[PDB]
């Protein structure tokens, strides 16, 4: 699949050789073309995966993720060029270089045929994200946010490296196809229990699992808008992808090692949804929303059924799109009033009607209105959990009610009421912002029209 | 324009430029020749041609 | 081993211990270093004489030469320290910390 | 070839070029005294290179083209507004004093490099050894704080100790009332606001610190106002000095090698002027620092190294 | 309106001889700007001798 | 000075509508901004969105859904006519399986 | 109670506190050769008996 | 100091190291160590001041003690087997003393106190030499006797070195002491894999030397020895600060940078034995080195600190001396991970 | 850490202790307001010895002027506090 990798590596010198006033145009056009090219990966088979070479392969689980990455790059470019207008040309090119490198690492991560190469790329994604957050953030908390983002990740990921090299010394290969075909059960011993934990905790902290998520509100609030977009839409899904890949060698030990993570996921889902009800910062609310949805995804991956895997794939794609749209919507108001407090600017539907429509659609997809793919994933996961145990419906049921409550709370607080009297600098919505919202939302409904493209390999 | 000599003048240092280019060309031709003899020796030892 | 070997090894250990625990004067520690060199000379000479290794009879001379170099180095450093502080106390060498 | 250890290993030695007329000379004096004319006459008679007094834009005169730059990108201080408002709440006074000390250090390094490279003598107006009289005059008049004086002392302590003091110090003595009369006769509307106490402080600093401590390094040639117009007499007075008392006679080839390596590499010369001591008078915020640096890099001959700016007519760049 | 950048108060945290100062190390001084400590006046007394009368 | 440092004042934000009443929010230069709008709209809505959706809609059936349906129809027809059971509990012929000799 | 205090207290704040305390313990030496040469003597003696006596 | 004398002393240092590396006789190895120390002492005092004198005295005392123990171990080995050849070291007590002496020479924990002090007391060029060239001889000797080495002592000292390097580096604002603690931790990593595979020791040594050379040359280019003086470099040469930031990231061990390769290969080699717990602890501990590298990157490259007025004069002048190998050192420090299988040529 | 932050009270106890250590002053008649010249019947030479005792006790020298005008313990305490910049 070098027909996708090489054009991004060419995006790099194209950006560094462009005129000072055409960098955004060139980057956007060629990013969109690369996304169109990557659209060809959706032609998947029913039995095995597309095995391009010894190094790269495409499954029905990673193709929508690659398409989402390549589609997210141009949106980040449009979202970034507003607040980077006063920046020098060299620093703007460096920002675009960081974004391009992040896309390249993400594209290679989702198609690596070996687990060590996957590890190296999934860990290389850290440097551009950390640089973006700590260099182009606005407030002084960005440094602490970068430290939290780095060390939470590495403390989980290093035992994974040890476990991976141990597994390769034991079985002779880390190639995923060989690993799948030559799978052997895991006994019940302390060594196997700790091997399970080493293979699972890095992906758990990436989701992130409740109690291990404290880095996420910091990193997602302190980052610039493109950083938040790529952190919520793609980088959280690395944990889910890696967990569905790695669980192939963990049976039958998972049958009982999943209990603490399942309880944490369900209860912390309830807790993070409740936290969303009393939040003064508009971005932290969206971050905690992400935590709740990812807790659902964790449950689906842990119970290990075809329906749960289908629901996990659909939910990951839907959440990426929805959360990126919500972050952009909040950033528009932040750029207008230079504050993140939710109750500062109110009654915005009176001043900005079309942006209010975009807010309504985004918050409707957040609460999983049917027949959106958000609800398809959520309902598949709920059915799988009900088959796992009939008592999960209570916890799942509570979550649905709470999610609707806080979504509409956000909508009513920001759009309805009366406009604050002292704020008189609320200019009309630019064409760029409306195009950004439309390019977020239209693919969601288009995917609803044909949902088998995001349902994973278990379809 | 400059107040002082700024020893590198408008023309480049021709001795250094010539030495650099000569070294590059010598290394390139040496590498080509070495690869050719290596291929010939490998083909002779294993009896391909 | 005989008793003389144990006695020479004990002398080496005592000189090493002497070097390790500093009192006030730097010169005392230099003397302990020279004592270790002398102990090593004696031990090597006894071993070489006992086994009648003819070509090894010249190593202890080399050892003495490099002992002299080491002592000269230490004395030069002591001269510099004393010129800086007017005293050869190891307490004065505390400008750099860990 | 650039001077360095290789040039010293084979051939180049400084001690051979010294030809009894090296004689670093500085001609000190109070404000508005005719020390510059005397310095020029001394240089002309003795055949030495003349260095006019280093101003705010001295460093501009030696890099790029000799033309001065905007005060915002160079100096960031004003001599005129120091006279207008000596007690301004923006730190102009000590900023000017610090910039002038740095300029004097650069000029001293340039003069020493010229002397050690050619063997020819140099004449300076003031030196880093004399710059402190203005600082003391400002402090006694309450124009600067005590912390500024401490910072100045730190920078001087770490900078002025690496060089050799001048061979002979010439001082032109002019009384304060005559100085005021001269300033009035001049016509500049900013120098008229100089109080007599300021000139008195400069004179006290000179005569009670500079000349006493300089007389121990080498003998000082003092002159009243009337006996300074006769330049030939002053020059012939200079030619009969017994200079065997200071550090200059005790310099061999290796010390000259070290000093010659130090006087070139002006970055090494200016190293300690920007120490991270955070005085409000001289500390510049990050946003303003970035803006001013971006402004500076856009000057016509400043973006790249000297021989690499094609926008001022540099050719054959792609072979340099 | 603009990105936050470190000021003097932020920068002064790194200006000490050590991070995380304690009561023992609060009196440690940072090294001099050039690595030259001021010379101590450790005067060495000359020897005084009676030359005569005997 | 009662100050701590020399700094520029925090500047007011620029309104792109002031110098360009139809500004599109892409750039301060009207021509570059207009062409940025045009390329974004053309390459996002006209090219990727509509054409990509058509391409995805008309992708060939590599998932073998219709092939499987036709195969199942053939199998059901054959098994119904012969009187054979529609489906078998064992997907592997027991003749090719060798159970362990002793269960005691 | 949970997100802002105890979840912070157990994992990251405890780690930071422990690392800072051990950094203070390790890095705060007076620079006197007497003390850590005595340390060297202790290390040498322990090493011969603890790891050397058992071969 | 005369340049000719300086060049002679440098060649004598290197001659002592090469004599250590090419000798087959224990006496010649000891002589190489003596010659190296004798020539190294004046190089530390090239810029004369009380701090340099103190650093030289401490270095001399530590290394003279180490060489005395080295000679005693050689003599004990000769006593129990009349062999002068550098081999499996037929006596266990002699091997223990030899290991302790070489650890003292390298600065492995518990005997690690001298390194921060000597590094802070000398110039950046002397520190470059001390932390790069002075590791070769003891490591070569350790490699030649790796079979007879006792794993329990070497691994204890290696883990202690990693822990103490991280903890000590956490507390420093002086750049030379940060470099010294980084050196201690990397020495620990080097000696942890020595009983299992000496090729990994050599690979780690080479990569560490490259990164250390790049860091020291960047520090010499921008004349900064404290954190606050390095915080000014962005307003004079931003490219230098960016390259330093990337090199600091590489030193931390983050993939896809070249720094990650030695740790990765050492972990794999240790898991090829049983040895599971030790690499896990080593990685968790190297996170501390990553922390203070990241703090340095925050202070020098990712944020802009306030500057001074006199920097405007520095803006007008260029760097006179140029280091010809700095670009290659930076590239080798950063972009070398894809060439990892080339380590086979090391054995 | 260094010495504790010396206060006015401790200064007073040290001054009074030094004064009652002087064999020419009876302890019970001495107060912080006693005047050396009149109350304690001490001559000018005696005062010089008291100032030298203060110098020894507090580790710093008092010039001939300055020290000469301190005629009772309270002035000595005030001078020591002002020199050491002690307010509590
Ligand atoms: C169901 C009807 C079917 C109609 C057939 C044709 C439908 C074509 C629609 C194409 C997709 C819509 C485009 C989305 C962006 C919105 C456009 C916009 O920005 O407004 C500017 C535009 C310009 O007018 P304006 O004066 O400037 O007003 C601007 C002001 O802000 C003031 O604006 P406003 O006050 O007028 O509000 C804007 C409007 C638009 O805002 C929206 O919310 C529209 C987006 C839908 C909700 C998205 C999240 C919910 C998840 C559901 C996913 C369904 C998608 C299916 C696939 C579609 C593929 C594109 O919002 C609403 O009025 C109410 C929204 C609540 C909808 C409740 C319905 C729930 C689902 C019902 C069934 C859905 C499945 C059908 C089949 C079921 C089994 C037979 O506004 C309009 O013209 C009105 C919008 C049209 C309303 C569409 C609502 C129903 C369509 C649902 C999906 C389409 C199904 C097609 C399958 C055939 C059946
Ligand atoms: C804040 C969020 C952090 C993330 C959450 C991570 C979740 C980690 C939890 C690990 C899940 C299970 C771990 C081990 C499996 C069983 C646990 C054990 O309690 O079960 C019994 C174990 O019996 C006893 O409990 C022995 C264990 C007692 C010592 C364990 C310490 C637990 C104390 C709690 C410390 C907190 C740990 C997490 C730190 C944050 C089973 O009996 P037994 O059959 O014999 O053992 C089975 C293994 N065999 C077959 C090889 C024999
Ligand atoms: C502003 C005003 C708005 C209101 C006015 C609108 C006026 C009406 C227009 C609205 C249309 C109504 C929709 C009704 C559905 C009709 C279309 C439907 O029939 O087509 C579907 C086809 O839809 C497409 O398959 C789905 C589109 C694919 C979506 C991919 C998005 C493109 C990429 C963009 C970036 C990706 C980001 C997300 C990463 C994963 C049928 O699928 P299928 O059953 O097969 O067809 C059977 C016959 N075939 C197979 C021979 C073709
Ligand atoms: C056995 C050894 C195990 C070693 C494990 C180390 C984990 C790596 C993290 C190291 C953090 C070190 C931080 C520290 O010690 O200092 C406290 C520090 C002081 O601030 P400074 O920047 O040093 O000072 C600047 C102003 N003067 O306080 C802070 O605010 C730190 C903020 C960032 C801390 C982020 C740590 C997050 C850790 C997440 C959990 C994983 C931790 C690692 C172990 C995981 C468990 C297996
Ligand atoms: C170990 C043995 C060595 C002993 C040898 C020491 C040598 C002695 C040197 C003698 C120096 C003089 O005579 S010095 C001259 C001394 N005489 C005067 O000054 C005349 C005025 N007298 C007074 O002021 C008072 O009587 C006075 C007592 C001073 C108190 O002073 P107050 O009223 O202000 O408290
Ligand atoms: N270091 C300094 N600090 C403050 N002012 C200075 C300094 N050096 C020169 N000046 C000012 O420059 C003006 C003229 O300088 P001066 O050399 O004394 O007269 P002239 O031009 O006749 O040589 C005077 O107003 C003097 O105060």
């Amino acid at each position: 699949m070098l027909k996708i990798i090489i054009p991004t590596t060419m995006l790099l010198p194209m950006t560094w050789m462009s005129k000072h006033n055409m960098i955004w145009i060139n980057a956007t056009v060629h990013s969109l073309l690369i996304s169109l090219i990557s659209l060809s990966l959706l032609n998947q088979l029913g039995e095995n995966s597309l095995n391009f070479s010894l190094t790269f392969f495409s499954d029905s689980l990673s193709a929508p993720l690659l398409v989402l990455t390549t589609w997210l790059l141009p949106l980040m470019l449009m979202a970034s060029q507003s607040h980077l207008s006063k920046e020098t040309t060299t620093r703007k090119k460096l920002y675009i270089t960081m974004l391009i490198l992040l896309q390249l690492f993400l594209i290679m991560t989702f198609t690596a045929t070996e687990l060590i190469l996957f590890y190296i790329l999934f860990e290389a994604t850290l440097v551009p994200t950390l640089i973006i957050i700590t260099r182009w953030g606005n407030q002084t908390e960005r440094l602490n946010a970068g430290l939290y983002f780095l060390f939470y990740t590495l403390a989980g990921s290093l035992p994974l490296l040890v476990a991976l090299v141990y597994i390769q010394n034991t079985t002779g290969s880390l190639n995923f196809l060989i690993i799948h075909y030559w799978s052997h059960p895991l006994s019940n011993s302390w060594s196997n229990i700790f091997m399970w934990l080493a293979c699972i905790m890095a992906f758990m902290v990436k989701m992130p699992l409740y109690g291990l998520h404290l880095w996420l509100p910091k990193a997602h609030v302190e980052a610039p808008i493109a950083g938040s977009m790529v952190l919520a839409a793609v980088l959280l899904k690395l944990g889910g992808y890696g967990m569905m890949r790695i669980t192939t060698i963990l049976n039958p030990l998972t049958n009982y090692m999943a209990y603490p993570f399942l309880m944490l996921s369900m209860w912390g889902m309830i807790m993070t949804s409740s936290i969303c009800l009393r939040q003064t910062d508009l971005k932290s609310l969206i971050a905690y929303s992400s935590v709740s949805h990812m807790a659902l995804v964790i449950v689906a991956i842990m119970i290990q059924t075809p329906w749960s895997f289908m629901g996990a794939t659909a939910l990951m794609i839907a959440h990426g799109l929805t959360s990126s749209m919500l972050f952009c919507l909040a950033n528009t108001n932040y750029e207008r009033v230079h504050s993140r407090t939710m109750i500062l600017a109110r009654g915005l539907q009176t001043l900005l009607p079309l942006m209010a429509t975009w807010w309504l659609v985004a918050s409707l997809t957040n609460l999983a209105l049917p027949p959106s793919i958000n609800l398809i994933g959520e309902l598949f996961i709920i059915t799988a959990s009900f088959s796992w145990s009939n008592i999960t419906i209570i916890l799942m049921g509570m979550n649905m009610m709470i999610t609707a409550l806080y979504s509409l709370y956000m909508l009513i607080t920001t759009q309805r009421g009366k406009y604050t009297h002292h704020i008189n600098n609320i200019k009309p919505s630019f064409t760029r912002e409306n195009a950004l919202m439309a390019l977020h939302i239209l693919p969601l409904l288009l995917l609803t029209l044909n949902p088998k493209m995001i349902l994973g390999p278990l379809y | 324009k400059f107040y002082i000599r700024e020893p590198p003048h408008g023309s480049p240092d021709w001795l250094k430029v010539g030495l650099t280019l000569g070294t590059s060309v010598f290394l390139w031709i040496y590498l080509i020749k070495q690869h050719k003899e290596d291929v010939l020796e490998y083909k002779r030892r294993n009896g391909l041609e | 081993m005989p008793l003389v070997y144990m006695n020479i090894i004990m002398a080496f250990a005592i000189a090493l211990a002497g070097l390790l625990m500093y009192r006030s004067h730097l010169m005392s520690s230099l003397l302990c270093l020279e004592g270790m060199m002398l102990s090593l000379f004696i031990m090597s000479t006894l071993i070489i004489l006992n086994t009648h290794f003819t070509l090894a009879n010249m190593m202890p001379i080399i050892l003495l030469v490099f002992a002299a170099c080491e002592a000269a180095l230490g004395l030069s450093l002591l001269v510099m320290v004393s010129n800086t502080y007017g005293t050869d106390y190891v307490q004065n060498l505390n400008l750099l910390q860990c | 070839l650039q001077y360095g250890p290789l040039a010293f290993v084979l051939g180049e030695r400084t001690t051979r070029k010294l030809t009894e007329t090296s004689k670093v000379i500085t001609v000190d004096g109070n404000i508005c005294s005719g020390k510059g004319r005397l310095a020029r006459e001394i240089a002309e008679k003795l055949g030495l290179r003349h260095f006019p007094e280093a101003g705010i834009h001295y460093a501009d005169s030696t890099t790029g083209d000799g033309k001065p730059l905007d005060v915002q990108l160079s100096g960031n201080c004003s001599l005129e507004k120091f006279y207008d408002d000596p007690k301004s709440n923006d730190g102009n006074s000590y900023r000017l004093q610090s910039w002038l000390y740095a300029s004097r250090l650069l000029q001293y390094a340039d003069a020493l490099e010229h002397l050690l490279s050619t063997g020819q003598g140099v004449v300076l107006e003031r030196s880093i050894y004399s710059d402190f009289v203005f600082l003391e005059a400002m402090y006694r008049q309450g124009f600067i704080r005590k912390q500024c004086v401490e910072h100045y002392n730190e920078v001087k302590k770490v900078t002025a100790c690496e060089y050799l003091p001048p061979h002979v110090v010439v001082y032109v003595d002019v009384p304060v009332p005559e100085i005021q009369s001269r300033i009035q006769k001049k016509g500049n509307p900013h120098e008229m606001k100089i109080t007599a106490a300021y000139l008195q402080d400069i004179e006290n600093a000179y005569k009670k610190t500079f000349l006493p401590e300089m007389s121990e390094k080498c003998e000082v040639l003092q002159y009243s106002a009337r006996e300074a117009e006769d330049a030939e007499k002053v020059v012939e007075d200079i030619e009969y000095l017994k200079c065997d008392k200071g550090p200059w006679p005790d310099q061999d080839d290796r010390t000259f090698h070290r000093l010659r390596m130090l006087v070139q590499n002006k970055l090494e010369v200016l190293n300690y002027t920007t120490i991270p001591v955070y005085l409000p008078e001289i500390t510049i915020g990050a946003h303003q620092s970035d803006r001013v640096f971006q402004k500076f890099t856009e000057l016509p001959g400043r973006k790249y190294s000297p021989g690499y700016n094609e926008d001022v007519g540099d050719k054959w760049i792609w072979l340099k | 309106a603009r990105q936050w950048q470190p000021d003097v108060e932020w920068a002064e945290q790194f200006g000490g001889a050590v991070m995380y100062p304690t009561k023992e190390t609060a009196h440690w001084k940072p090294p001099p700007w050039n690595d030259v400590d001021p010379p101590k006046d450790t005067l060495v007394s000359n020897l005084t001798l009676n030359f005569g009368p005997q | 000075p009662t100050i701590r440092l020399q700094e520029d004042p925090d500047p007011e934000d620029e309104n792109l509508y002031e110098k360009n009443p139809d500004s599109h929010g892409y750039d301060k230069d009207p021509i570059v901004d207009l062409w940025n709008m045009r390329v974004v709209f053309f390459f996002g809505f006209s090219i990727v969105l509509v054409l990509g959706s058509t391409f995805v809609a008309y992708l060939p059936d590599y998932r073998m859904q219709e092939w499987a349906r036709r195969e199942a129809e053939r199998l059901v027809k054959y098994r119904e006519a012969n009187g054979l059971p529609l489906m078998e509990s064992n997907c592997f012929d027991p003749n090719k399986i060798q159970l362990p000799e002793d269960e005691d | 109670l949970l997100d802002l205090i105890w979840l912070e207290t157990i994992l990251p704040k405890t780690t930071s506190f422990i690392q800072m305390k051990m950094s203070i313990m390790v890095s705060n030496q007076k620079g006197l050769i007497k003390l850590y040469f005595l340390s060297f003597l202790i290390t040498i003696m322990i090493s011969m008996t603890l790891f050397n006596y058992h071969e | 100091m005369n340049p000719i004398i300086y060049t002679t002393l440098i060649m004598t240092v290197m001659s002592g190291t090469m004599l250590v590396m090419i000798s087959s006789h224990w006496l010649l190895i000891w002589i190489g160590f003596e010659m190296n120390l004798l020539a190294m002492i004046p190089v530390l005092m090239k810029n004369f001041n009380p701090r340099a004198t103190e650093a030289a005295t401490k270095y001399f005392l530590t290394q003279a003690t180490a060489s005395m123990m080295l000679m005693m171990a050689i003599i004990i080995n000769l006593l129990y087997s009349g062999q002068w050849t550098i081999t499996k070291m037929f006596n266990p007590v002699a091997m223990t003393m030899m290991t302790m002496a070489l650890a003292m020479k390298l600065g492995l924990s518990p005997f690690h106190f001298w390194v921060p002090e000597v590094t802070q007391g000398i110039s950046l060029q002397a520190g470059l030499l001390l932390l790069t060239w002075q590791k070769l001889a003891p490591l070569s000797v350790l490699c030649q006797i790796s079979q007879s080495i006792n794993p329990n002592l070497m691994l204890t000292m290696a883990m202690l070195s990693i822990l103490i390097g991280g903890w000590g580096g956490l507390n420093q604002t002086q750049l030379r002491k940060i470099m010294a603690y980084s050196s201690i931790a990397h020495m620990g990593w080097m000696t942890a894999v020595l009983p299992y595979n000496t090729t990994m020791t050599i690979l780690n040594l080479l990569i560490y030397i490259t990164m250390t050379l790049a860091m020291f040359m960047l520090l010499i280019h921008s004349s900064a020895t404290t954190t606050l003086s390095l915080s000014h470099t962005w307003n004079k040469m931003p490219v230098i600060t960016s390259l330093m930031m990337v090199t600091l990231l590489s030193m931390g061990g983050l993939p896809p940078l070249s720094g990650f390769m030695p740790k990765w290969m050492i972990i794999q080699e240790m898991t090829k034995n049983e040895s599971i717990i030790m690499p896990t602890l080593m990685a968790m501990t190297a996170l501390l080195n990553l922390y203070f590298y990241m703090r340095l990157a925050y202070s020098s490259s990712l944020t802009m600190f306030p500057s001074t007025n006199n920097m405007k004069m520095k803006w007008q002048f260029e760097h006179t001396k140029q280091m010809k190998l700095l670009p290659t050192m930076i590239v080798l420090s950063t972009l070398v991970l894809p060439m990892t299988p080339a380590l086979s040529s090391l054995n | 850490s260094d010495a504790p932050p010396l206060t006015l009270e401790a200064i007073k106890d040290r001054v009074l202790y030094v004064l009652k250590l002087y064999d020419k002053i009876d302890p019970e008649k001495l107060s912080v307001n006693s005047h050396f010249m009149k109350d304690l019947g001490l001559d000018s030479l005696d005062q010089v010895e008291i100032i030298m005792a203060m110098e020894d006790e507090f580790g710093f020298e008092i010039p001939d002027i300055d020290a000469e005008k301190l005629m009772c313990p309270q002035e000595i305490v005030d001078y020591i506090a002002d020199k050491k910049d002690v307010y509590e």
